[PDB]
């Protein structure tokens, strides 16, 4: 049994690591995009009006 | 004995807040560790002690 808790907390925690891992990983790259396509669309309107 | 009852109700109540400001503290910083954040507590409780 107390082999036992040595492992389970270990597999659980191993998992929290991945949770951290995703947490480390987070977006600005994404936020960037809407701004750009919103911007490119506008230049296209230029060229078109030109 | 009687008198002794209020004394424990005080020690009760207190180990309970301290268990805990001790719990807003471990495991908050446990996360950190993996990567999360618990903290504007303090600001709560710090201004609370003030």
């Amino acid at each position: 049994i107390c082999q036992d808790v040595e492992n389970l907390q270990k597999f659980v925690k191993e998992q929290k690591q991945v949770q951290e891992e995703i947490s480390r990983m987070s977006s600005k790259a994404m936020l960037k995009v809407q701004e750009d396509i919103k911007a490119l669309k506008q230049l296209l309107s230029l060229a078109a009006n030109g | 004995i009687q008198r002794n009852t209020l004394n424990i109700d005080k020690l009760k109540i207190e180990t309970a807040q301290e268990l805990k400001n001790a719990e807003i503290a471990l495991r908050t910083q446990k996360t950190p560790p993996g990567l999360q954040h618990e903290y504007a507590a303090p600001a709560d409780y710090f201004r609370i002690l003030v």
